This record gives C-alpha cells, structure tokens and sequence, in this order.
DNA sequence: CCTGCCAGGTAAGTATCTCTGCCCCGACACAGCCTCATACGCCTCACTCTTTACACACACGG
DNA sequence: CCGTGTGTGTAAAGAGTGAGGCGTATGAGGCTGTGTCGGGGCAGAGGTACTTACCTGGCAGGG
C-alpha cells in the first residue's frame, strides 16, 4: 500500500474491454449531447461461421456504422486509470479492438468537404489594399514614449547632494548588507551624484583590481 | 543632426516636410529638431527658402485621397 | 633486448565582444513681452432604449 | 347590468453613455545667468579527378 503502487484488482479479474477507433463526427455528437446517458445501440449479429458488428445512431442525436475487427494478438493493450485522488488503478486487458466507418460512401465527402472548409477557416492569408495606407508616420511634435520619460525625469527631479555625514551614514549601512558593491549599483543606494559619490568614497573606499569582471570599488577604509 | 540635416535637405530640394513629419520618422522631438535645424543654418552659413502653403499641398491632398481637382481648389484657396 | 624498410591509408595540391569610467556638456528656474499653437476639462446638449406614470378603454364571464 | 381584470398612448422620468464647444492653461521661442547632475561619446582593457608526399603498423632480422 503507498502513492506509487499500481492496484492490479482489474488485471486479476481476467476484465475484458473493447479497444475501438471512431470518426470526429460520431465523437462530437457524443460530445454535442454532453452525456445526457444514452447516444446509441451497439448491435452484434452472429451467424454460423462468421460475426456482424454494427452501431446504430441515436435518431435524437442525429437530429448505420458497420463495426470491422482487428486482430489483437499483434499487442497486448491494457487500460489503466489515474484517479482524481491520485490512486492509479488497471482497469483491465483489452480483449478485442474494432474500428468504425461510415455507411455513407460519396455523400460522406461532403461533409469532409465542409470539415475541411472549416479546419481552413482560421488559414489567415494575405489581403491586397486597393489604397495604399496612409495612416503610418502621422506626423507629431513628440513621441508618447518621450514625452513620459520627460516627465517622469521633471517629476523625479536631479539627485541632490546631501551632506557628507548623511552620505557617510548611509554608505557604511549598505556595506553592511554586501561585502562589495558596484559603483553603478551603489549609486541608486545612495541616490546621490555620481562625482560627489566618488569623491567621497574615494577618500575612504579604495579601488581593487578583480580580473575575473573588472576593478570595483571597495567600502572598507583599510 | 541627422533628423535636422534631413529637414534641411528636404528644404533645399523644394520639397519641405513639416518639423513633425520629420519628427515621426525619428526617435528626436521636434523641439530638439528645430533647435540642431538652427545650428545647423548658422554653421553651415546657408539659409532655406520660406516656406509656402503650395509647398505641401500635393502630399497632404494625395494622403487624404483628394481628387486633382480638389487639391487645384485647395493650392489656390491658400495662395 | 632492441632497431628498421615497405605497404596501406590519409591528406594535400594542382589542373580543367562587453562593459567602463570619464570630462565636457544640455537642461532644468525664471523675467518681462507676445503671438499663435496645443492640450485639457467641464458643463451643457443629445438622445435612446427602456421603463414610468396615468387617463381611458374594453371585453369577459356566468 | 354592473362589477372587475387586464391592455394601450405617449410624452415623462430614468439612467446611460456620448459629444461638442469654449475657456483656461500650456508651450515654444531667443535672452541671460548661475549650481548641478545625469549624460553621452570616448577609446580602452580584458576576456571534381588524378598524382604525389607523409605518417603509421607490421613483420622482419640482427645484436
């Protein structure tokens, strides 16, 4: 008994299924009637030396299909089941597989015909302008995209320059987080100029030389 | 630069387009446009002819699909 | 306990880029005049389907 | 034969969006100036066929 066994019960009743193949139109008219509980009377005729499979259609959904079997000792089918629960069940071996086709022999293209006609449908395909577009480029004295990024500059405003112990205090506190910072990064921490920033760090922070990237700046005094 | 020196070319060609026409086809504003058009003159000691209501019909009426003969009927409207 | 020439296979050789600091800048305020251009905003107007009211009418049925 | 139970007109609210003009605000332009700061180049480390030649494996002797 765990989550990863398989329930064999199935497999040990010697349970036999029908594995059978139907057209898209017989399934979507299941579909179509969402399982009211009943689509149709499968019928099976046997003769002296010989089997008649067929399926009859529901005349309420409509508004024969001949049943032709298949060899099964080609494979060994068999059907498992993965419940909502996560407990994965076999629900047994398949005993015989069939296919269904059509009793219709020309007329059936016709509705192939519509089905194809229907699968093109979403086929987008080139369409020729008899004018030639003259809606691109409108003419403007400034671009969207610009006008807010000017704005949003104006509202944020320069980076002043605060006092040096302001600074000082907020620049030990962001080393306390990191061993080492980025001169580019550190300046958004500090939200201060860059040349103030650097003349400030450089009369404590040092430079080291890292061949791996590049030379940052460290932030320790020694 | 570029976008003003294209502004100035159409000019010296006699066939303007607007500050705005040439701003759409460029990431540069039109004030900024305007303001390199200016540098531009006096650097290059050169000067552009004024330019006249004439000087736009044929593209502004072809755009809007007017026939020829509203587009005479505009040119002399505006002269 | 080493040492080497030849056949076969292979192989040439020719012919027909990503950051990175860094000095030398634009664009902010803001002053009056000034003309025309561009944007916003706000209330008044329109209208349109969909009820909303209300006097009146009219079977209806036994 | 007079009760009552349902229909109907038609502008009147009731929202339900929608539209349009106007008036105020904004801008752009040189100008001139002054602190400043992001910025933007700026170069810079730093990471198709035939023939001939050459090399390798093998078996052979030699010492």
């Amino acid at each position: 008994a765990e989550r990863g066994e398989l329930d064999l019960t199935g497999a040990k009743q010697n349970t036999g299924v029908w594995l059978v193949k139907v057209p898209k139109y017989l399934s979507q008219q299941w579909a179509k009637a969402s399982g009211r509980g009943e689509v149709g009377k499968l019928r099976i005729a046997k003769t002296q030396g010989r089997t008649e499979v067929s399926f009859t259609l529901n005349e309420d959904l409509a508004n024969e299909h001949p049943f032709v079997l298949q060899s099964v000792g080609g494979q060994t089918l068999t059907v498992f089941t993965e419940s909502s629960s996560d407990k994965l069940s076999l629900e047994g071996i398949v005993v015989q597989r069939a296919e269904c086709r059509p009793a219709a022999s020309e007329n059936y293209m016709r509705l192939k015909r519509l089905q194809i006609e229907e699968s093109s449908k979403p086929v987008r395909l080139s369409q020729q302008l008899d004018k030639v577009v003259t809606t691109n480029y409108k003419p403007v004295a400034n671009h969207q995209y610009n006008i807010e990024y000017e704005r949003k500059k104006k509202e944020d405003g320069k980076r002043a320059r605060a006092d040096k112990q302001h600074v000082l205090d907020m620049l030990f506190s962001a080393f306390e987080k990191h061993q080492y910072y980025n001169l580019k990064d550190l300046v958004d921490i500090t939200k201060q100029p860059v040349v103030y920033l650097k003349e400030i760090l450089k009369e404590i922070g040092v430079q080291n030389v890292k061949g791996i990237h590049k030379n940052t700046w460290e932030l320790k005094p020694e | 630069i570029a976008s003003a020196c294209l502004y100035i070319a159409c000019r010296q060609e006699g066939v303007p387009r607007t500050f705005k026409e040439i701003c759409a086809v460029s990431r540069i504003s039109k004030k900024e446009i305007g303001r390199c058009f200016k540098l531009i003159l006096k650097a290059l000691e050169t000067s552009v002819d004024l330019i006249t209501t004439g000087d736009f019909m044929s593209r502004f009426c072809s755009n809007l699909c007017l026939p020829k003969q509203v587009q005479m009927a505009a040119t002399h409207i505006a002269r």
